[PDB]
RNA sequence: CUUGAGUCUCGUAGAGGGGGGUAGAAUUCCAGGUGUAGCGGUGAAAUGCGUAGAGAUCUGGAGGAAUACCGGUGGCGAAGGCGGCCCCCUGGACGAAGACUGACGCUCAGGUGCGAAAGCGUGGGGAGCAAACAGGAUUAGAUACCCUGGUAGUCCACGCCGUAAACGAUGUCGACUUGGAGGUUGUGCCCUUGAGGCGUGGCUUCCGGAGCUAACGCGUUAAGUCGACCGCCUGGGGAGUACGGCCGCAAGGUUAAAACUCAAAUGAAUUGACGGGGGCCCGCACAAGCGGUGGAGCAUGUGGUUUAAUUCGAUGCAACGCGA
RNA sequence: GGCUGUCGUCAGCUCGUGUUGUGAAAUGUUGGGUUAAGUCCCGCAACGAGCGCAACCCUUAUCCUUUGUUGCCAGCGGUCCGGCCGGGAACUCAAAGGAGACUGCCAGUGAUAAACUGGAGGAAGGUGGGGAUGACGUCAAGUCAUCAUGGCCCUUACGACCAGGGCUACACACGUGCUACAAUGGCGCAUACAAAGAGAAGCGACCUCGCGAGAGCAAGCGGACCUCAUAAAGUGCGUCGUAGUCCGGAUUGGAGUCUGCAACUCGACUCCAUGAAGUCGGAAUCGCUAGUAAUCGUGGAUCAGAAUGCCACGGUGAAUACGU
RNA sequence: UGAGCCUUGAUGUGUAGGAUAGGUGGGAGGCUUUGAAGUGUGGACGCCAGUCUGCAUGGAGCCGACCUUGAAAUACCACC
């Protein structure tokens, strides 16, 4: 079961990433908990609907 | 072995292809080796036997022509 | 056995002609030179180069065997050669070319390995 | 091994009965896809009209 | 093996002198990657060679690396229940780099109180064919001239020899049916 | 009657059978000549032979199995079987004209005759090689294999039970079924234009069509279409032994089985692996090289080993500065 | 279940479809020539097509192009000759569009040919250097300890707070890396230039104390401005001879310092004195085709307090690749 | 052909040493074409080409006392 994931190596040029941020270092972790906890808890609210991504902007 | 027929202008290469004609043939090969009555007769009498390949060869050049390969 | 010997000037009979005799085996090489009525004026080995295995039966050893003999044979005189080869085995050319190097000519190489009319059965070996 | 385009890919999770099963889905929509692509300029023709420097003379 | 023909690096002039032929002894000199130490120890060395004869400072060195070249060599090629040695004479690139690696070879145990004096003698030495490196020159021929004797799993290798447009006897070199 | 077959003389190819004659070459041997330090064996090696003169080599004689060569897809026999050359006795098959008989035919239990090979009794013969036997070598075990010593045997003559994979494991003989060509021969014809061409027989063989097979294969010499008659087989293991009849100085031979156990065994082919069967290709896989760890000291991990416990995960390449 | 490792950069593997066999399955996926390539010339029941590889891709290298600072400075000014600053654009230089190179040209070779090599301009000719990059998937490889999770057990606990103790043990062996065993170096004194990144909770010039570490104060910062950081190896000069030294410097005593209630086994740093093993190491044992291998130092990720390690960076930078 | 007795003749390729180490006395060198040595010719003579060396011609050298290495020292004649 091989290969490095293969949309992982596309994430640079011509796909978008999942989640698009920035926090000057000290409150990256911060911020990425965060971006996280929104994906998680707001999905559950909308089980009932069909969804393809989830895209989260700061 | 190095075969009693003499070689086309002596050399101290003997030009073995020049000199055999049925010298060591199933008379002095198989040294150290049991013998057999009957076995030889179709053992070591092979010349019909190795034309085959030859014949397969010349049947194959014609057909090369037909397939454009040639 | 040798002897420490001061640099060879010696003279014999300077028969200047012989025979050489070639007796090939799967172990060794025997090379034995003679006089043309058929008397040893010296022998060397292949086996006395001190190889062993199967390598002290390869064309090198046959040919320095011959180069040991046909040297001793300078103080017998002989000038020219010719031989006779007696065996299957390797050195069927690289002997020729010590017997020539001695500065000999050998334009007579009679095979004369003796096939019996149909002789004594050999020993049957592997059961292939 | 592709770098370019956007390409679909999705490994689900679910569970039934006898525990959790899952499908791995690699679509292809095609080698160029404009869905993101770069910027509308380079540097050089961007912004301001005159754009030289003075070169010193504080 | 190897599909295609593959390349070699070229040496370009070394940095404190301009030669092609100095820059590739700095090269095999150099210990823990230092070439710039390698450099210094050339220079050095050749300058106390330059008070032993005035006419050039590359005369010892020079001389040596035509004395001690090895002409010939012996190659390994497992076959079976046998090793064996098959004998090849040897391409110019590395009868060169051969005594390049013995004069420095022999240097580095001189024990003299300066390596620029260790490389200095045995240079001075290895012209004269006298030195270390005269008796590594002398071995590896005697291998070349005795190892005649072998051929590579040779006892079918001699009939397919001798159908493949061969001789009727054992070729005593690398990688051929012989 | 001839449409089956049988017969007389003529011709032809071949190692068919049985008894006689006959030369030369190695080992082996006796004698003589020449000559000095190893020979032999094998992966490597030892046992074996040697300085008491080996080993090798030359000259002359010796003896016996055997006949190296016909060597090719040839030809002959009975399958197995047959190979030096001649002579004597003689079989069987292949041709061809002239000619004759006219179902005189097919098959064959029983049957009598008859051996590849070794086994084997007496006589003859005996050179090498060899089961066993002995010892080395292997550790891989049986004194086996493998190597060296080494015997019966192998070899001929007559004689005893004729064994097997006993052969195209294709019964016998006969009728019918597109052919060309090889090898090579009677014989009709040809400048025999090339082991050539055609007419028509001969064994022997390559190719492939109808038909026949599970599959390879066979294919006019069938394993096709058939004919009669005879021979033999009916799951494995255990059994080619046991049992009965019968033969053999003698060791042995001959047809040839069940209870019981058991759900399989067996012909073949696909593809992987694999060959110690043959060959090709590629990777820092080897080569062509250079440096690095093991050893020192330290740093760290692993296990050994320790306690209350010194926690686990990874363990041939897919482990140990890695999950941690 | 999710995920990844092995083979292996093997150079092959598969989908759609026909045909040949009764079918399992073949064929293509095999051949010749050629390669990183199912790449490309030729071609048979393989036709059509995809996967790996090839490519787009990022990066680097010159170099085209725009900016002109916290960047640069042929010339010019204060001037230690530092862009600190009056000023200046000849010039790297930085982040970004990217350019160039395709066996396309020309020649030789190769079956036309892919392609190997040579030519030439350019930094560079052979998909330019470097990376991304990994077929279907057996190996039942490994994680229930990221996490999903059925079966399935405790739930005064296979939960929880608090503390101490351990793997960092010692009889040893072994895997790995480091640095060394010299003089290519080390000693003393003098001497030179890095890249890249970290510093918002943080680091930090000058400061005064201190042998240093550190101490306590603090402008300043947003990092091409200030600082980690003296980058080291390398060079200069004079000096050293196998004696474990003039290499190597471990240990250990002792004092100063640090992060924390708390440094004992088990923590860090400075530094004084004395001063060992080890002279390249048996068995064992690995990466590498070139910016590599080797070797030297740096910073960062992690980060209470501790790097030999990992990640990347720059210094200095190797033998050879005949041949299968 | 052993042994005894006896006439002469030599090699000594050391750890350290340029090479020439059987024990050891005489004893401080032979200048004779330089004692030489040397291509070249022969001879004693061996851990195999090495020590010594006769001589047309050759004033070119063993090798010590010395110079030098070692436990012992070396010329050259003897003794064995």
């Amino acid at each position: 079961g091989q290969k490095v994931h293969p949309n992982g190596i596309r994430l640079g040029i011509v796909k978008p990433w999942n989640s698009t941020w920035f926090a000057n270092t000290k409150e990256f972790a911060d911020n990425l908990d965060s971006d996280f906890k929104v994906r998680q808890y707001l999905t559950k609210e909308l089980a009932k609907a069909s969804v393809s991504r989830i895209v989260i902007e700061r | 072995p190095v075969i009693k027929v003499r070689e086309n202008e002596p050399f101290d290469v003997a030009l073995r292809r020049f000199k055999r004609s049925c010298e060591k043939a199933g008379v002095l090969a198989e040294v150290r080796r049991r013998e057999f009555y009957e076995k030889p007769t179709t053992e070591r009498k092979r010349a019909k036997a190795s034309a085959v390949k030859r014949h397969a060869k010349k049947l194959a050049r014609e057909n090369a022509r037909r397939t454009r390969l040639y | 056995a040798k002897a420490p010997i001061r640099a060879r000037k010696r003279v014999r009979k300077q028969v200047s002609d012989g025979v050489a005799h070639i007796h090939a085996s799967f172990n060794n090489t025997i090379v034995t030179i003679t006089d043309r009525q058929g008397n040893a004026l010296g022998w060397a080995t292949a086996g006395g180069s001190g190889f062993r295995g199967s390598r002290k039966s390869t064309p090198f050893a046959a040919q320095v065997a011959a180069e040991r003999c046909a040297d001793a044979v300078k103080e017998y005189g002989i000038k020219n050669l010719e031989v006779m080869v007696k065996g299957p085995g390797p050195g069927r050319e690289s002997t020729i070319r010590a017997l020539n190097a001695a500065g000999f000519r050998i334009t007579n190489i009679t095979d004369v390995t003796p096939i019996p009319h149909n002789g004594c059965r050999p020993p049957k070996k592997r059961r292939v | 091994h592709t770098l370019r385009a956007d390409i679909d890919y999705n490994t689900s999770e679910a569970h039934t009965t006898y525990g959790v099963i899952g499908v791995k889905v690699w679509i292809f929509k095609g080698e160029i896809l404009g869905g993101m692509a770069a910027v509308e300029q380079p540097e050089k023709p961007a912004a301001q009209p005159k754009k030289q420097q003075r070169k010193g003379r504080k | 093996p190897r599909r295609r023909v593959i390349g070699q690096r070229k040496i370009l002039p070394d940095p404190k002198f301009g030669s092609e032929l100095l820059a590739k002894f700095v090269n095999i000199l150099m210990v823990d990657g230092k070439k710039s130490t390698a450099e210094s120890i050339v220079y050095s060395a050749l300058e106390t060679l330059a008070q032993r004869s005035g006419k050039s400072e590359l005369e010892a060195f020079e001389v040596a690396l035509e004395n001690v070249r090895p002409t010939v060599e012996v190659k390994s090629r497992r076959v079976g229940g046998s090793t064996y040695q098959v004998p090849v004479e040897v391409r110019p690139v590395r009868r060169n780099a051969l005594a390049m690696r013995w004069i420095v070879e022999a240097a580095r145990k001189r024990g003299d109180k300066s390596m620029a004096l260790r490389l200095a003698n045995e240079l001075s030495d290895a012209a004269e064919n006298k030195g270390t490196a005269v008796k590594k020159r002398e071995d590896v021929h005697r291998m070349a001239e005795a190892n005649k004797a072998f051929a590579h799993y040779r006892w079918l290798s001699l009939r397919s020899f001798s159908h493949q447009a061969g001789a009727s006897s054992k070729q005593p070199a690398l990688g051929y049916l012989n």
